[PDB]
């Protein structure tokens, strides 16, 4: 149910790989005290909820069209936002990406239409050059054959 | 592994269905090695594709989304180089490096590329039916000539 | 305790001061079998059936083609023999097939895409340098060999 | 403890290990050798004549017509060392049915090759033409596999 | 602190998206129509030199 | 199901009498090597192959 700079909806799932930056010993020592003891699954949940709230923003910041095609823009207005926040909570996220990009409103299969009707016309024009070529030849074909079987029978007749 | 995508969009909108195939192995050189054991040590490789497998779709529905059907196909060499372009800076963080990259398939539920090859189907169609026909001329005037001899 | 191999195998031996695991392909090596550890892998070629359904072609036009291939590894460059090795060791001759199958259909995709139906069916020598001018350098860098390629069916359901 | 092995004509031995060394293959192709029972080990392979039946069908040809024909070829492994110690490294420990049915799709490549640059005549009546070609094209490319189509 | 959801009973948030909803079946149709001009066009012509 | 200079088919049973030329030493040892153990069945079905051609 997501919107857009459009208001548009959205139905979108985000890949994201969270990492703790222990090679800084301050934001490990920072994060530390946060996770201290708890389960990878626990962290999982935390964590999750955070990324959530940069994509919708993101999401809300972004057209559809921007949101499908240029992942690659998408991907860095991601990270210059939910970047410095995570980076408080001592969590680095390696990458991220999207995996899914839906709704059940037609907006997208229609931006694909114009090349249904473009490759119509070149089917079209194609098999009616092709079969106009063939009507033309089997016609002069009829011609002689026709004609000479008349010129032939009436000499069988003469 | 093997990573699909399906319900593709691409540069004119039109959608598709892709199964795409990559070669990948950690890389060995100690720096990056040593980033990537952080990630597996004490894991399984059912664990290592599970993971690798996400990011590589990524980058796939990305480039997919820069390219036309056309392109999809057809421009695989420029389709890799894209490929090695994008997905290998940003995986390569990861101290992952993927050998190579393929597309196993390119398929979706309606008939758009199905089209594209109709106009050769009537090319040798035509060249075939007048062969038939002017073969007939001759058959029949001959043929014809014959009866009046005898 | 001596152990040997036939040519179609290499035997790798790592352990007690042999830190750089030593490579032996057909030979015979002294090792201490409590303190070092010695593996093996086949040097064989293996013939692939390299399927391929719903192709296209640069008029779109599909195919059914059934390529065949026979990849060997390149024992010969200690270089790429290494290389390959640690792609593969341990890994059975089937094992091998599936993984090394799956990069040559792509190949394959793209040079049908490259070319026509009748330039596939006639010109099966252009086809195979094309095939190998585009494959080899790819395969090479997983220091496999296609020794040739060929191909043994091109059909459709349309006329 | 150590055996001797006696060899015929029609036989590649291969030995690894012995006398000369301990990283080399000692080759053999008829007479006999000797072998330590941990120091060196014994593998052989057939240099022996395979014929076998090349079906090829729904066939294309230089005007697109369609064929089905049966060829039939002649084989061996190529009896000189440099190319039989290549073809031994594909069969020793292995099978003449496995050697049959590797060398069989190789020959159908080229066989299709020639058949789609030629016509229905050329195929049925220049036999002579098309074992030329046959020989002009499957050879230079079988023989980097070790064996040679006799005929 | 962020923002999980944003909902309500009443229409008010869908009503937002119908402008763009329109823009592309427009851009859709329009397509859809001028293919159709040229194929009949096309179509029509080679019955005739037949 | 043969064919002719001029296409037409024909139905055949050709005889051959085939021998080694032991004389030859050669063209035996030659021979040996691809025949050695084989049995004068296993010999006769592929010699047949040939003849034909």
């Amino acid at each position: 149910k997501v919107y857009t700079r459009h208001g548009v909806p959205i139905s979108v799932t985000g890949i994201a790989q969270v990492k703790i930056q222990g090679q800084n010993k301050e934001m490990l020592a920072a994060a530390c005290q946060m996770f201290l003891g708890k389960t990878e699954a626990e962290i999982a949940h935390i964590a999750l909820e955070t990324l959530e709230g940069h994509q919708r923003a993101i999401m809300a910041h972004m057209t559809v069209e921007e949101i499908y095609k240029d992942r690659q823009k998408f991907s860095e207005q991601v990270f210059k936002v939910a970047s410095s926040d995570l980076v408080n909570m001592g969590i680095s996220v390696v990458s991220y990406t999207l995996k899914d990009i839906h709704d059940d409103q037609d907006y997208l299969h229609s931006l694909g239409k114009a090349r249904t009707a473009q490759v119509q016309k070149d089917a079209r024009i194609g098999e009616a050059e092709a079969k106009r070529d063939a009507g033309i030849r089997e016609a002069k074909a009829k011609q002689e054959k026709v004609s000479a079987q008349y010129l032939s029978e009436i000499e069988m007749a003469k | 592994i093997l990573c699909r995508c399906e319900n593709i969009e691409t540069s004119e909108g039109v959608p598709l269905f892709v199964t795409g195939v990559a070669q990948v192995k950690i890389m060995t050189e100690k720096e990056l090695l040593a980033v990537a054991c952080e990630q597996f040590l004490g894991k399984n490789v059912q664990d290592i594709k599970n993971v690798v497998l996400q990011t590589l779709e990524g980058h796939l529905r990305s480039i997919l989304g820069t390219l036309t059907v056309e392109q999809i196909y057809q421009d695989r060499d420029q389709f890799a180089k894209l490929v090695r372009e994008v997905a290998a800076p940003d995986v390569g963080r990861m101290g992952i490096e993927i050998l190579s990259f393929t597309i196993k398939d390119v398929y979706d539920k309606v008939d758009y590329l199905s089209s594209l090859g109709k106009t050769q189907t009537a090319v040798v169609q035509r060249d075939a039916d007048i062969g038939v026909a002017e073969a007939e001329r001759d058959a029949g005037i001959r043929e014809a000539e014959c009866k009046k001899e005898m | 305790m001596f152990f040997t191999c036939g040519p179609n195998e290499a035997m790798v031996v790592s352990g007690f001061c042999r830190s750089p695991p030593v490579m032996v392909a057909g030979g015979r090596v002294f090792v201490l079998p409590c303190i070092q550890q010695i593996q093996r892998i086949s040097l064989n070629t293996l013939t692939l059936n390299v399927k391929s359904e719903k192709v296209y072609t640069r008029h779109g036009v599909p195919i059914s083609v059934t390529g065949i291939a026979q990849v060997k590894i390149q024992g010969q460059n200690k270089e790429m023999l290494a290389a390959a090795c640690q792609m593969f060791l341990g890994k059975t001759e089937a094992e091998i097939a599936h993984i090394a199958l799956e990069t040559l259909e792509g190949h394959q995709r793209a040079i049908m895409a490259h070319m026509t139906v009748e330039e596939i069916y006639k010109d099966r020598q252009k086809f195979s340098e094309q095939v190998f001018k585009v494959a080899s350098s790819d395969l090479v860098n997983m220091g496999i060999s296609v020794v040739s390629y060929t191909l043994k069916d091109i059909h459709d359901d349309q006329d | 403890m150590g055996n001797c092995h006696t060899v015929g004509p029609n036989e590649a031995l291969v030995v690894s290990g012995g006398c000369c060394g301990s990283d080399y293959k000692q080759y053999v192709f008829g007479g006999w050798a000797w072998a330590w029972w941990c120091i060196s080990d014994t593998q052989r392979l057939s240099l022996e004549v395979m014929t076998i039946l090349c079906r090829c069908e729904n066939i294309e040809t230089s005007e697109g017509v369609p064929l089905f024909v049966t060829g039939v070829a002649q084989v061996k492994i190529m009896t000189e060392k440099e190319l039989l110690a290549v073809a031994c490294e594909q069969f020793l420990g292995k099978n003449v049915q496995d050697i049959k049915n590797v060398v069989l799709q190789t020959l159908e490549g080229h066989l299709r090759s020639i058949l789609g640059t030629l016509t229905v005549e050329q195929i049925y009546q220049d036999r002579d033409q098309f074992a030329k070609l046959v020989r002009e094209v499957a050879a230079p490319d079988v023989g980097r596999m070790g064996i040679e189509i006799l005929s």
